[PDB]
C-alpha cells in the first residue's frame, strides 16, 4: 500500500516500498510534517526503492515516517480563476486568499506536442524599444531569449516587456519566477496590481496573469520544477481556450542549475566543467514544450543569467540552439552608460530576413550590423592614432556610429522610479527610416548624446535644440543671482524655528512583547524510552 | 529480463542470458531500447523514449537484431525519427527496406580517389575552400552565424542541379537534425517543399525534446540511408548539424552509464564513434559500384576556439575546414568563410576546370589582401601597388556575398569571379553598388553559360567572346 | 536470485530439525559466558562507529531528524547533516578528539537554536550561543528556529530607506537601501572590513538622533578571522561605545568547521528579531567565502559529491537562503527591516570564481574593490564603473540623489577619457576639462579609514565639486581643502538639510554662497 522514508542525504530522500512501486515522476506525501511536502522520484535504486527530489526542506524529516502515494504525476490546479494569484510549485496559495477558485487539476509532466502540430507562420512582435524591434525582431508565440550578466539590467527588461506586450493584448499572461530574488517578484506584484494586470476584491476574473514563483529561498526541488509549473497552466490556456498566452519566465538558468545542484547527489557523475550530465533532455524537454501550435499561441520570454558574459559555459551554451529571438545583453554597453545594453553583434534573431518582412526592415538593420562592426574593428586602433589620418571617408561610418549606439538607448517606463526621464513606446516605421537617416547622413549635423535616451526621429532633433539652447545658457556670472538675500531668503537661523520637536528616550523600546524567558544551564537530551533528562554524567 | 533499477532513460535489466553488444530490445509498454553495456550481473539498458513507463520489475524482450533503421527510396520527402518511425503524419514509410546501422566503412580497395567536384551553389565554398563528390568537409562555426545556412543553400542547389542533369549523376540529400527544436525542423520541411527539394530530401530530425540515444543515434540511422544511395550507385549528400550536440548525446548517456569519463568528462572512445560515423561515406570505385557519399558535418563552437575537445575531433578526422566566425559576419562577407582559417584539403586536385585557373589565383590574390587587411582602416596610403590591392580584395569581398536560400548555377559563379580578378570591375563609386554585383551575371547572353557546362573548360574559343560581354557590362542605372 | 525467493525463503521448507532444538539450549550459555564482551543494543540513542576530524558516523538512532542537534557523552554538541540507511552521519561541533569507538550519542530533539533577543546587544558569542567575552551567559533572551525559510512574497514591501553608510564613496555612487542585499566583493587585504565597519559606527552616531524607527542595529559576523582580530574589533567597538548597539557572532578559523558553517546562519537569527519587531537590522556575513570553504569540508569528508573547485552542488542553496532570510517586511508586521553585507575575497581577480558567480547573482548591488585602486590613493577603493545597485533613486538622500545624475555622468566619461593619455592631446577645452573634472573628482572622493561622516555633511560636500568652488584648485591639496570647507561655513546649515532632506530652492541660496565665503588651504 504505503512505504516509508529510509534514507535521508540533504535535499534528495528515500523512499522504500513494499511492493507495486511508483512511477517516475510521480508525487509522495510524508505525514506529521511542518508543512505539505512532495517528493518526486526521478529514479529507482533497484531494492524496492524510489529516490526522490524536495518541494520544500528535508530538515525533520525522521527515518521511517509514513510515506503515501497519490500514484500520480504532481497536480496543480489550472483554471480560469488561477488569474491573480501568486502560485507555487504544488499548487499552492502563497498570496493568502483562500484555496485557488479553480477545478480540473492537470498533470503537469507530459511529453512535447508532436511535430505535426507545429506553426511556421511567422508575425513580427512590435515591442517598444528601439533595439529590439530593429535589429533583433521577436516572434509572435515564438520564443524571446534575455542573455546577460548578473547587474546588466535583464529584468528590468523583462517588466519592461511585460508593459509593452503583456498590457496591450487583453489575453492572458504568466510570470514563471525560477529562483530569482523576492525583491524582482514583491515589486512586481506591487506594480502589477497598481496598472491593474491583477485585481483584488470580486473582480479576479477579469485579471491577466498568473504569477509562479519558485524564488531563490526553496530547495532545488521547487527551484527546478516552478518552470514546468508555469509552463503547464500556459499550455492549459493554450488548448483548452486558445488565447495566446506570454510565458515571462525569469532565469532559465536558475531551472538548468536547480537540476544540477542534485544531479551528482542522486548518483551520477558530473558532466563538463561541474554541470549536470542530463542537461539536454532536461533543458531540451524544457523548451520544446513550450511552442506555438494550430490550437493556439504561447509566445515564450526568457531571461537567462549568464555567469560572468562567458557564453562557453554548457548551460547557456545549450541554450543557443533553444531560442530563436536572443537579446544578448553585454555589460561594456551597460560600463558604457547605454540603456539597453543590447549587443547590436551578439543579439540576433530569425525574423531578420528580406523573404518575411520587407527589404525596408532588413536592409537597415544589416546596415546597422556594418557600421557597428567596423567601429568596433576600429575603435581598437583609435587609441593608437586618435582618428586624425584616415583621409576623412573613414572618419563618416564612424561619427555616425558613435551617434547609433547612442540611438539605441531608451527611457523605460518601468525604470522612471529611478531614473527620472519619462517613458516611450516607439512605434516600428516611424524609426527604421529614422535609424536609417542616421545612417545615411540626413542627422550628421547634430551633436553626441542628442541621440542618447530618445524615441522616434522628433525628440532626437529636439534633445538637440534643448541641448543648443544650453550651450547659449549658462553665459552669466555677474550679479541678480539667487545667492542675494534681497528677494525672498531669509537668514540662517530663521530656517531653524521651523523644526519639528523630534523626542529621543534613550531605552528603545525591546521589553515590550519579548518573552524574555529562561534557557537551560545544562543541555536537555532524551532517553532510550524517549522522555526528556538531563545528561547522564558519564564519558 | 527484468529491471533492477531504471533511471534518467537508463534502465538497468537482470537476466537475458543471451543479448548482443548494441541489441536492440523492446520494454513492456511499447517503447524501445538498445543494451550498450553488458555486465556480469547486470545489463544496462538505453531508452529510446520517455523513461517514466517502467517501473522496477518490469519485463524486457529481446528481438535479437542489432539496431536497423528502414532504408530505401520511399523515405524520400519523410521526415522520420532517428529509430526509423515516420512523424511527419504521412502514414507509415513504404518500399523501404530495414538494414543493420553499424556496419565497418569501406577499406582500402573500396575506394577511389575524389576526382569529380560537388556544387555546393554558396560560391565561397565552391571557388575558394571547394569540395568533391564523395569528399569529407566541416562546416565549423559559432551560433547564430549560418552553418545551417551553408548546409541547406546547397541543397536547394541540388535541386536547381538535378533538373538538368542525367539519372545517374543525381545527388540526392538526407539532412540530418541532431539537436535542432521540433519548430526549425518545421520551418525546414517548409522550405524543401515550397522550393520543391522534398522529392529528392530525407529530413531525419532527431529533435532536442526526445530522449538521448536518438540523439546519439540520428547520425548512424541518417548516414546508414545513405548507405543505401551508394551501392545503388547514386551520388549522395549526407548533412549531420550541430554535431557536437551529438557529442552531448554520447556524453550524457556514458556518464549515466557509469563508462569511465575522459577529456571533459566525455566517454574515452568517443573519438572511435565520430570516425566510424564520418569515414562511412567516401567514393566507392568502379568495381564495387561505382557510387560516392559526401558527408558534411557541423561542429558549434562557443567563440571560436578551433581547439576544444570536440572539434579537435572532427578535424582530425575530416579533410579541412570551412570556419564561419560570427563577428566577421556582421562586416559583410557573406558567409564569414575566413580564407586564412578555411582550407580544405583536395585543393584544387578535385575543382571543375572552369574555376581551376582561376581559383588557382583566387587564393592567391585573397593572399595578398589578407596580409594587408590592416590598411583598410588606414587613410595615409602607400604605394598604390598595396592600395590597388586593398580594392582589389575590397572588390572581391563583395564578390563573394551569397543572398540566403538562394544558390546560383554553377557556370554562373564562374565566369563572375572571373570578373572581378581579371579587372573588369566595378571602378565607379560605392554608391551604385546594386547595379555593379548583378550586371555580369545578368546582362550576358545565356550561350555563354550551354558551353562551359559542356567542356567543362574555357577553351581559348571563348575567351574572345567572353571579354567582350564583360566589356559591354551595361549597368543602366548609372 | 529475487526478492521473491527471499520471500519464499520467508517459508520455512527445512524438512529435518535436527540442530534447532540443541543450538536453542547451548545458545543462552555462550553468549552469558561471552557477556562482558556485548554492548547493548541501542535504539532510540547511537553509538560512535567511527570518527574523525569533525565527521563522527553514528549507528542506530532511529529517531533522529536531518537538523537535530545531538549530543555526545562528553558534552559535545553535534548535528545530524545526513541520515544515511543504517547509519548517520553526525556532523562535530568542536574539538572532537573525546569521542571513541563506543561513546554514546543523545539525541536533543530540537533544531539548532542559538539564543536571540536583546539582552544580547554587548555579548560576543560563538555560532553556539557560549559566550567567550567574558561576561557570563545571555540573560533576558530565548532561542529561536535558525533553520527558517525567508519571508514570503505577501510579506514584503517595496523598499523605501536609504541606510546612510556615512562614506561618501557608497552613498553617493552606489544607492544601498534597507532591505538590499548589498555585495562587497574584492581581493585580500583591500578594505572590505573598512567599508562594513564604517557604516556601523556612522549607524552608533546615528542612532543617537533617530527616534526609535529607523534605528539599526548591527550584527557583525566573524567567520575565519583570527582571534587577536576578534579582540582588535572588539577593542574598536568598546572605545568609539558601539557595542551597546552591536551583537557579534565569531567563529575563528581555528574552531571546527561546522561552528563557521552555521555562524553567518546564526548570525541571522539574531537579525531576524530585530526584523519581526519592527526595528531595522544591520548585518554583515564577512568573509562569506570562508564560510563556504567551512561548508566545503564537511561535505567532502561526508561521501558527497563535489563539483565546481570541489564545492558540492547545493552550495548556491546555501547562501540563497543565507541571503533571502534578510528582509523589509510590508506594514501587517512591524515594518520591520534587514540589509545584508557579504563579504566576497575574490582570489586575486577572479570573477568567475565559483563562489562569486552565485553570489553576485543573489545580491542585488556589488561594490568592486580592486588591489589597483587601493595604491592609486583611491581610499576606499571603489570601482564605480563595475558597481550597480536596483532601486537607484529613493535609494539615496533625495538632495543628494538630483545630484547624483551630475555626479555619475562626468564620473562615465571621464573612466573612458583617463586610458587616453598616451598622446598628449588636450584638445577644444573638453578632452582637459573631463580629465581636469574627474581627476578632482577622485581626489574628492577619497576618506580617512575608521571616520564615519553624515550624509548631511556629505551633501554640502558633494557640492563642492559639482558646482565651481573647486575650479581653481590643484589635483593634489583637495584632501586638505575639504575639511577647511567643512570647517569655516556655519554648522547648523548641516542640521536643517538633513532636517529638509531634499535640495529645496529655499536651501540652494544658502549653499551657493557659503562655498564662496570659505577659502581653500589648495595653492
Ligand atoms: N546571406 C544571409 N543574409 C542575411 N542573413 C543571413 C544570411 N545567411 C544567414 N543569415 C542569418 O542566419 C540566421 C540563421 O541561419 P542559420 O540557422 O544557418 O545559422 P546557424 O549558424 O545555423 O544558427 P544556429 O547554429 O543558432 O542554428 C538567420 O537569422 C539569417 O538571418
Ligand atoms: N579606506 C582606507 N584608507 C586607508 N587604509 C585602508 C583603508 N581601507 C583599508 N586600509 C588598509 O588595509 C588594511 C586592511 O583593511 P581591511 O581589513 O578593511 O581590508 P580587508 O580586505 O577586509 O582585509 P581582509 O581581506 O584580511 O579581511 C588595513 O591595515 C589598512 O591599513
Ligand atoms: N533602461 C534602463 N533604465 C534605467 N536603469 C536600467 C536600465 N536598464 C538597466 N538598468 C539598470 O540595470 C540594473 C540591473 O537590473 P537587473 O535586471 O536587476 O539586472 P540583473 O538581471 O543582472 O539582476 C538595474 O539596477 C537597473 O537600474
Ligand atoms: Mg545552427
Ligand atoms: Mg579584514
Amino acid at each position: 500500500d504505503a512505504g516509508y522514508v529510509s534514507q535521508v542525504i540533504g535535499p534528495v530522500v528515500d523512499v522504500r516500498f513494499d511492493g507495486e512501486l511508483p512511477s517516475i515522476l510521480s508525487s509522495l506525501e510524508v505525514e506529521g510534517h511542518s508543512v505539505r511536502l512532495v517528493l518526486e522520484v526521478a529514479q529507482h535504486m533497484g531494492d524496492n526503492t524510489v529516490r526522490c527530489i524536495a518541494m520544500d526542506s528535508t530538515d525533520g524529516l525522521v527515518r521511517g515516517q509514513k510515506v503515501v502515494d497519490t500514484g500520480s504525476p504532481i497536480k496543480v490546479p489550472v483554471g480560469r480563476g488561477t488569474l491573480g494569484r501568486i502560485m507555487n510549485v504544488i499548487g499552492e496559495p502563497v498570496d493568502e486568499q483562500g484555496p485557488i477558485d479553480a477545478a480540473d487539476i492537470w498533470s503537469i509532466h507530459r511529453e512535447a506536442p508532436e511535430f505535426t502540430e507545429q506553426s511556421t507562420e511567422q508575425e513580427i512582435l512590435v515591442t517598444g524599444i528601439k533595439v529590439v524591434d530593429l535589429l533583433a525582431p521577436y516572434q509572435r508565440g515564438g520564443k524571446i531569449g534575455l542573455f546577460g550578466g548578473a547587474g546588466v539590467g535583464k529584468t528590468v527588461l523583462i517588466m519592461e516587456l511585460i508593459n509593452n506586450v503583456a498590457k496591450a493584448h487583453g489575453g492572458f499572461s504568466v510570470f514563471a519566477g525560477v529562483g530569482e530574488r523576492t525583491r524582482e517578484g514583491n515589486d512586481l506584484y506591487r506594480e502589477m496590481i497598481e496598472s491593474g494586470v491583477i485585481k483584488l476584491g470580486a473582480e479576479r476574473g477579469n485579471s491577466k496573469c498568473t504569477l509562479v514563483y519558485g524564488q531563490m529561498n526553496e530547495p532545488p526541488g521547487a527551484r527546478a520544477r516552478v518552470a514546468l509549473t508555469g509552463l503547464t497552466v500556459a499550455e492549459y490556456f493554450r488548448d483548452i481556450e486558445g488565447q495566446d498566452v506570454l510565458l515571462f519566465v525569469d532565469n532559465i538558468f536558475r531551472f538548468t542549475q536547480a537540476n544540477s545542484e542534485v544531479s551528482a547527489l542522486l548518483g551520477r557523475i558530473p558532466s563538463a566543467v561541474g554541470y549536470q550530465p542530463t542537461l539536454a533532455t532536461d533543458l531540451g524537454g524544457l523548451q520544446e514544450r513550450i511552442t506555438t501550435t494550430t490550437k493556439g499561441s504561447i509566445t515564450s520570454v526568457q531571461a537567462v543569467y549568464v555567469p560572468a558574459d562567458d557564453l562557453t559555459d554548457p548551460a547557456p551554451a545549450t541554450t543557443f540552439a533553444h531560442l530563436d529571438a536572443t537579446t544578448v545583453l553585454s555589460r561594456s554597453i551597460a560600463e558604457l552608460g547605454i540603456y539597453p545594453a543590447v549587443d547590436p553583434l551578439d543579439s540576433t534573431s530569425r525574423m531578420l530576413n528580406p523573404n518575411v518582412i520587407g527589404a525596408e526592415h532588413y536592409n537597415v538593420a544589416r546596415g546597422v550590423q556594418k557600421v557597428l562592426q567596423d567601429y568596433k574593428n576600429l575603435q581598437d586602433i583609435i587609441a593608437i592614432l586618435g582618428m586624425d589620418e584616415l583621409s576623412e571617408e573613414d572618419k563618416l561610418t564612424v561619427a555616425r556610429a558613435r551617434k547609433i549606439q547612442r540611438f539605441l538607448s531608451q527611457p523605460f517606463q518601468v525604470a522612471e522610479v529611478f531614473t527620472g526621464t519619462p517613458g516611450k513606446y516607439v512605434d516600428l516605421a516611424d524609426t527604421i527610416s529614422g535609424f536609417q537617416g542616421v545612417l545615411t547622413g540626413k542627422y550628421d549635423d547634430l551633436p553626441e548624446m542628442a541621440f542618447y535616451m530618445v524615441g522616434d526621429i522628433k525628440e532626437v532633433k529636439e534633445k538637440a535644440d534643448k541641448m543648443a539652447k544650453d550651450i547659449a545658457s549658462r553665459k552669466e556670472a555677474d550679479n541678480k543671482k539667487v545667492s542675494e538675500e534681497l528677494k525672498d531668503i531669509p537668514s540662517l537661523d530663521k530656517l531653524v524655528s521651523e523644526i519639528k520637536e523630534v523626542v529621543i528616550e534613550e531605552d528603545d523600546g525591546l521589553e515590550e512583547d519579548f518573552k524574555a524567558e529562561a534557557l537551560s544551564s545544562e543541555t536537555v537530551v532524551l532517553n532510550e524510552e524517549g522522555k526528556s533528562v538531563p545528561l547522564p554524567k558519564k564519558n | 529480463g527484468r529491471v533492477l533499477s531504471v533511471g534518467d532513460g537508463i534502465a538497468r535489466v537482470y537476466g537475458l542470458k543471451s543479448v548482443q553488444a548494441g541489441e536492440l530490445v523492446c520494454f513492456d509498454s511499447g517503447v524501445k531500447g538498445m543494451a550498450l553495456n553488458l555486465q556480469a550481473d547486470h545489463v544496462g539498458v538505453v531508452v529510446f523514449g520517455n523513461d517514466s513507463v517502467i517501473h522496477q520489475g518490469d519485463l524486457v524482450y529481446r528481438t535479437g537484431q542489432i539496431v536497423n533503421v528502414p532504408i530505401g527510396p520511399g523515405t524520400l520527402g519523410r521526415v522520420t525519427d532517428g529509430l526509423g518511425q515516420p512523424i511527419d503524419g504521412k502514414g507509415p514509410l513504404t518500399n523501404v527496406r530495414s538494414s543493420l546501422v553499424e556496419v565497418k566503412a569501406p577499406g582500402i580497395i573500396a575506394r577511389q580517389s575524389v576526382r569529380e567536384p560537388l556544387f555546393t551553389g554558396v560560391k565561397a565554398v565552391d571557388a575558394l575552400v571547394p569540395i568533391g563528390r564523395g569528399q569529407r568537409e566541416l562546416i565549423i562555426g559559432d551560433r547564430q552565424t549560418g552553418k545551417t545556412a551553408v548546409a541547406i543553400d546547397a541543397i536547394i542547389h541540388q535541386k536547381n542541379c538535378n533538373e538538368q542533369v542525367p539519372k545517374a549523376q543525381r545527388v540526392y540529400c538526407v539532412y540530418v537534425a541532431v539537436g535542432q527544436k521540433r519548430s526549425t525542423v518545421a520551418q525546414l520541411v517548409k522550405l524543401f517543399t515550397q522550393t520543391g527539394a522534398m522529392r529528392y530530401t530525407i529530413m531525419v530530425s532527431a529533435t532536442a525534446s526526445d530522449a538521448a540515444p536518438l540523439q546519439f543515434l540520428a547520425p548512424y540511422s541518417g548516414c546508414a540511408m545513405a548507405e543505401y544511395f551508394r551501392d545503388t550507385g547514386k551520388h549522395g549528400l549526407i548533412i549531420y548539424d550541430d554535431l557536437s550536440k551529438q557529442s552531448v548525446a554520447y556524453r550524457q548517456m556514458s556518464l549515466l552509464l557509469r563508462r569511465p569519463p575522459g577529456r571533459e568528462a566525455f566517454p574515452g572512445d568517443v573519438f572511435y564513434l565520430h570516425s566510424r560515423l564520418l569515414e562511412r561515406a567516401a567514393k566507392l570505385s568502379k568495381e564495387l559500384g561505382g557510387g560516392s557519399l559526401t558527408a558534411f558535418p557541423v561542429i558549434e563552437t562557443q567563440a571560436g576556439d578551433v581547439s576544444a575537445y570536440i572539434a579537435t575531433n572532427v578535424i582530425s578526422i575530416t579533410d579541412g575546414q570551412i570556419f564561419l566566425e560570427t563577428e566577421l559576419f556582421y562586416k559583410g562577407i557573406r558567409p564569414a568563410l575566413n580564407v586564412g582559417l578555411s582550407v580544405s584539403r583536395v585543393g584544387s586536385a578535385a575543382q571543375f576546370p572552369g574555376m581551376k585557373q582561376v581559383a588557382g589565383t583566387l587564393k592567391l590574390e585573397l593572399a595578398q589582401y589578407r596580409e594587408v587587411a590592416a590598411f583598410a582602416q588606414f587613410g595615409s596610403d602607400l604605394d598604390a601597388a598595396t592600395q590597388y590591392v586593398l580594392e582589389r580584395g575590397a572588390r572581391l569581398t563583395e564578390m563573394l556575398k551569397q543572398k540566403q536560400f538562394a544558390p546560383i548555377p554553377i557556370e554562373r559563379q564562374t565566369v563572375a569571379v572571373y570578373a572581378a580578378t581579371k579587372g573588369f570591375l566595378d571602378k565607379v563609386r560605392v554608391q551604385d553598388i546594386v547595379a555593379a554585383e548583378e550586371a555580369v551575371i545578368s546582362q550576358v547572353n545565356p550561350a555563354v553559360f550551354k558551353i562551359l557546362k559542356a567542356n567543362g573548360k574555357i577553351t581559348p574559343a571563348l575567351d574572345a567572346h567572353l571579354k567582350a560581354e564583360l566589356r559591354k557590362v551595361k549597368l543602366p542605372g548609372a
